[PDB]
């Protein structure tokens, strides 16, 4: 048995074809982000849009080279 | 002139085929039988020991006939199999 | 072409004419727009058609007005389609939509309370940044030493990626001190005051960390720097193309 | 170049029907002759863009069914109309012109879901573009459910008046000549699949021994409708067809070829083999592609069949060895548009053409030879026409070939095989006796 909550979403690929009986499935690589973000961040931004809010948090990151 | 060719087209008679395509397999088999019932005599003649001139004569005289019959069976069979002419 | 957002309450447009007139003298056709008076929104896209080629977001004070006018998910899609952007900020003006958009790019501005200050300064009254802090030659290269005037600026942290283009820096001594007991946003030379960004499609954003940089009352000290930064921002100073490979 | 002003349009009403995947313009004009020597000419003006793609241009009097000698010429461009009888210096005569373009409006949103309806955008000229001074003019659009404009003009006079089934325009009392300063752009609803055949080549194999004429066609089909956003997803497709939503969707699922009267031995083939989803009923061949052709997808396939030859040939009257053949020029899906047509007729091994006539002006005609099964010398005689712009159901003509086929070359076909068999036997003889 398979439940719809099992399979996680696919963030780096996007489906472009699948046969009548779902036998052969053809996916395509997504083009890398224009702004330089990791596509997982784009995914989490598009699936979690309204509730994912944080007031203020100083980001922790390495000193700019 | 398109008008006069189109006038001549309808006026004329239709096309009557030489040998209908429904009775060509019959001729195909009845010619396939004959074209081998004769071409075996050719090989028997050439194999048989006799005068060279007589062998040549009794080979070509009944080889031309087998040639014609095979060249007329290979059209009826080709039409009957679905690859016309 | 260019669109010009502003807010009369926070900062009147009458103190920015000198530069916008300089734009009107270079064939730019810019339509002014208010933030509250116009209840009807503005349309950047109609059926996948970019209307404007440039955007200038003068200081605002957050609110639901800006958030209605241009949300993040629309501004990203506009900037991605070769749309240049200029953007300003200050500890008196930190729009939430601007902050979230810049955070999505990689630039992190300061929050409302935090303000930069430097005790080692020739003029105590306001911030004077020396022309030795220029970090990128193609944007602006100082022919002669000068002093850019800033007032109540707000430095920004930068991530480590290949698109961000630091243009100015803050003096090493300076530091951001907030009213409350919050940790200093940026300490030392790690805090940048003017920061560009170049998309992979050759779109260009420029964030200026002070509302007092472009005011017409300051045009004797930082005239040429502003007139070159506004050229670089609108893709008309350093553009390269390869003809035959 | 401007034609000598000689006529005056005393009425000019034009109607454009956008209902069948190609613009079909119909202009009804009453015309008066300027007082001068009786002239017999007329120059209709097409824009240089539209004139590049026009596939049919007819013109006839309202009173008389018969047509005129309408012809195209060879930056406004012109088409020539010429009257049978010279018009009087001062006379009034009605006339009707029908043109069939090959350009349809581009999808406006361009990205629609597979269940939404698509809207198309078309750019034409509002004020009539004529080579003479026009007195009264009216414009009308028909054939769609809903019309809307796009960047409407401020002036009220230049604004369309909506109607229940049509979109008319107010008559203009005085229009000067060569006025093309207003580029109207209009969007309209349209749910057809917008087929387009980028390349068609159809072969017609005559054969007198078997007395059968067999057709073989190779379609390269492209859908021009709005592409689908978010990419393909079989789940949505197979969940929407189970509900009654397959009314007029804009993707191709089944094509309906219309063959001649009695066809046999139908086949439908693809580049990667045989397609099994075909169905041949009476006078209709239904075809299901491998995948549904959404917007922007290409499908290249082949379809063939066979007919009795007695319906297309006719032996002449004076002699029994002069034949006249009337080959149909197009029979495909109901409403497509062909961007190139290559019509090849393969007359038998020893034919010899005497006359060639076509009812639609072709671009190129040539004669070669091509060898086929049991063609042991010079093969068949191939006669190929090349047409450029053709419509599916209004470019209905018949190419008339007139050739001869003497019995001295009808019976050479068995003899040319008898020669090989006899040579092989006479070679085996020498090889075995030496
Ligand atoms: C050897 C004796 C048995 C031979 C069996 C052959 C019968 C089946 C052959 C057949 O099905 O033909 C298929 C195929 C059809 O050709 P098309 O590409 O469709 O022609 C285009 C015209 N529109 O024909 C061929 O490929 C070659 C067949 C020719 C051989 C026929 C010779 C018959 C015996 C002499
Ligand atoms: C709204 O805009 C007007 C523009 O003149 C300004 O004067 C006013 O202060 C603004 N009100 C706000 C931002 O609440
Ligand atoms: C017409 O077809 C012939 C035959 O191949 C070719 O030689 C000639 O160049 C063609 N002309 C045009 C204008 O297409």
């Amino acid at each position: 048995m398979i439940t719809p909550l099992d399979v996680p979403p696919l963030d780096y690929f996007d489906e472009v074809f699948t046969s009548e009986n779902w036998m052969v499935r053809i996916y395509q690589l997504k083009k890398d982000d224009a702004q330089g973000r990791t596509l997982r961040d784009v995914g989490e931004l598009t699936r979690s849009s309204t509730k994912t809010r944080r007031s203020i948090k100083r980001p922790e990151l390495g000193l700019r080279v | 002139t398109y008008e006069q060719l189109y006038k001549e087209f309808h006026s004329s008679k239709s096309f009557q085929p030489f040998i209908h395509l429904d009775t060509q397999p019959k001729f195909a088999i009845c010619g396939l039988i004959v074209t081998l019932a004769v071409l075996s005599s050719a090989l028997f003649a050439v194999g048989s020991k006799s005068s060279y001139i007589k062998k040549l004569f009794f080979y070509t005289i009944l080889s031309v006939i087998g040639s014609l019959f095979a060249g007329l069976t290979t059209v009826f069979a080709s039409n009957s199999f679905g690859v016309y002419v | 072409r260019t669109l010009v957002l502003y807010d009369q309450s926070t900062e009147p447009l009458e103190e920015y004419s000198v530069y916008l007139k300089d734009l009107e003298q270079r064939n730019y056709k810019l339509e002014y727009l208010d933030i509250n008076s116009t209840s009807t929104t503005v349309d950047l896209y109609d059926k996948e058609q970019r209307l404007f080629d440039n955007i200038i977001v003068f200081p605002t004070k957050g609110g639901k007005n800006l958030a209605r006018q241009i949300p993040v998910k629309q501004l990203i899609k506009f900037f991605e389609n070769e749309g240049n952007i200029l953007c300003m900020s200050s500890p008196g003006a930190v729009p939430n939509t601007i902050r979230l958009f810049l955070n999505e790019l990689g630039i992190y501005p300061s929050p409302k309370g935090h303000v930069i200050r430097d005790y080692f300064s020739p003029s105590s009254e306001e911030l004077v940044v020396s022309s030795n802090h220029l970090l990128n030659k193609y944007v602006y290269n100082a022919r002669k030493s000068e002093d850019f005037v800033f007032g109540e600026s707000s430095a920004a942290l930068l991530e480590n990626r290949e698109q961000i283009v630091p243009i100015l820096n803050a003096p090493r001594t300076s530091f951001t001190e907030s009213k409350g007991k919050c940790n200093s946003w940026t300490s030392g030379s790690q805090g940048f005051l003017v920061v560009g960004f170049q998309n992979l499609n050759n779109a260009r954003l420029v964030w200026i960390g002070s509302s007092d940089f472009l005011k017409n009352k300051n045009q004797d000290s930082n005239q040429e720097f502003a007139k070159e930064l506004l050229k670089w921002t609108f893709n008309e100073k350093s553009v390269i193309k390869s003809v035959h490979a | 170049y401007e034609p000598p002003a000689t006529w005056e349009n005393v009425d000019y009403k034009r109607t454009i029907d956008v209902s069948n995947a190609y613009i079909s313009e119909t202009i009804e004009i009453t015309i008066k002759n300027i007082a001068s020597e009786p002239a017999t000419e007329y120059f209709t003006a097409f824009e240089s863009g539209i004139f590049s793609k026009v596939s049919f241009f007819s013109a006839y009097f309202t009173n008389e069914a018969t047509f005129l000698n309408s012809q195209l010429l060879a930056e406004i461009r012109y088409g020539i109309i010429q009257f049978p009888n010279a018009i009087s210096p001062q006379e009034e005569v009605s006339l009707v012109i029908k043109s069939f373009y090959n350009t349809v409006g581009i999808p406006y949103p361009e990205h629609v879901g597979m269940s939404e309806e698509q809207h198309l955008l078309w750019e034409t000229n509002r004020l009539p573009l004529s080579a003479y001074d026009t007195k009264k003019a009216s414009f009308t659009l028909i054939g769609s459910s809903s019309f809307e404009e796009y960047h409407p003009p401020n002036d009220e006079s230049l604004l369309g008046k909506a109607n229940g089934n049509s979109f008319e325009f107010g008559p203009w009392e005085d229009i000067p000549r060569f006025s093309s300063n207003e580029t109207l752009a209009i969007v309209y609803s349209h749910n057809a699949p917008l087929n387009q055949v980028v390349n068609l080549r159809r072969d017609i194999w005559l054969s007198h021994w078997a007395s059968t004429i067999q057709f073989e066609e190779y379609y390269e089909l492209t859908n021009k409708a709005a592409k689908l956003s978010k990419g393909f997803s079989r789940l949505e497709l197979m969940k929407q067809i189970q509900t009654q939503n397959m009314r007029q969707t804009h993707f191709v699922t089944v094509l309906d070829m219309l063959l001649p009267e009695g066809a046999t031995d139908h086949y439908f083939t693809d580049l990667v083999g045989l397609v099994s989803t075909s169905h041949a009923e009476r006078d209709h061949f239904f075809i299901r592609p491998r995948f549904p052709i959404f917007g922007g997808w290409n499908y290249n396939f082949t379809v063939g069949w066979t007919n009795k030859l007695s319906d297309f040939l006719h032996v002449s009257s004076g002699s029994d060895e002069k034949f006249v053949a009337s080959i149909p020029i197009l029979n495909g899906p109901p409403d497509t548009v062909y961007d190139n047509v290559e019509l090849s007729v393969f007359l038998p091994e020893g034919a010899e053409i005497f006359d060639i006539d076509s009812p639609v002006p072709f671009t190129n005609v040539s004669i070669e030879t091509q060898k086929s099964y049991f063609d042991l010398n010079k093969g068949h005689v191939k006669l190929t026409f090349s047409y450029r712009n053709l419509i599916s159901q209004v470019a209905n003509g018949q190419v008339l070939i007139k050739y001869d086929y003497p019995k001295s070359s009808f019976f050479k076909k068995p003899l040319s095989i008898a020669c090989y068999i006899f040579t092989a036997l006479m070679g085996v003889f020498v090889l075995k006796t030496l």
